[PDB]
């Protein structure tokens, strides 16, 4: 559960990333 | 053919380290380095030690922003040498549960630098060079080796635009 949660903020900083590599 | 996937497995062991060492000082008049962070696995010069380097320039701003939220997550889990495996695995395998992107790729990096810096810091135990494998094997293991390579290897994160 709390495994889920630092996951989630982890995908929020790799939208971040992707965007602007993109 | 594309580049194998070892290929891809050592450059990826390159690019990490010069990430964590370019990514410390970049840090640093915000945390301990530790000593093995200057022990790179090449030249800091060769093509996969620049690609470390900018990636770690370019997350700066990003990384900043989250600091505060991802230290205090990190002290709440308490990883250490002993928990650091099961964490890493199950944190990356939720990061990539929807597909790989370069954004993915990218941030695995940050988790692992920022997971080797907790367990340095507060864990007193230096493990680098532990995940460093921790990342290189479980790109490897959930195609994302093979991904990179298929794209041209990790250069192709630095020419998206």
């Amino acid at each position: 559960s709390y495994i889920d949660k630092i996951a989630d903020l982890i995908r929020k900083v790799a939208e971040e990333i992707n965007s602007k590599l993109e | 053919g594309s580049m194998s996937e070892e290929q891809v497995a050592q450059d990826t062991e390159e690019v990490f380290r010069s990430y964590v060492f370019y990514r410390h000082q970049q840090e640093q008049e915000a945390a301990p380095a530790d000593p093995e962070m200057v022990t790179l696995p090449l030249q800091p010069s060769s093509t996969m030690g620049q690609v470390g380097r900018q990636l770690a320039i370019i997350g700066d701003d990003i990384n900043r922003r989250y600091d505060s939220e991802f230290q205090t997550m990190l002290q709440h889990l308490q990883p250490t040498a002993e928990n650091a495996y099961e964490y890493f695995t199950k944190i990356a395998t939720s990061l990539f549960e929807s597909g790989i992107n370069w954004g993915r790729v990218v941030a695995l990096l940050g988790f692992g630098y920022r997971l080797a810096l907790h367990v340095y810091q507060h864990g007193l135990t230096g493990f680098l060079g532990q995940v460093t494998r921790f990342v290189v094997d479980f790109m490897l293991h959930h195609s994302i080796a093979r991904w990179i390579a298929q794209r041209g290897g990790w250069v192709a994160a630095l020419n998206l635009g």
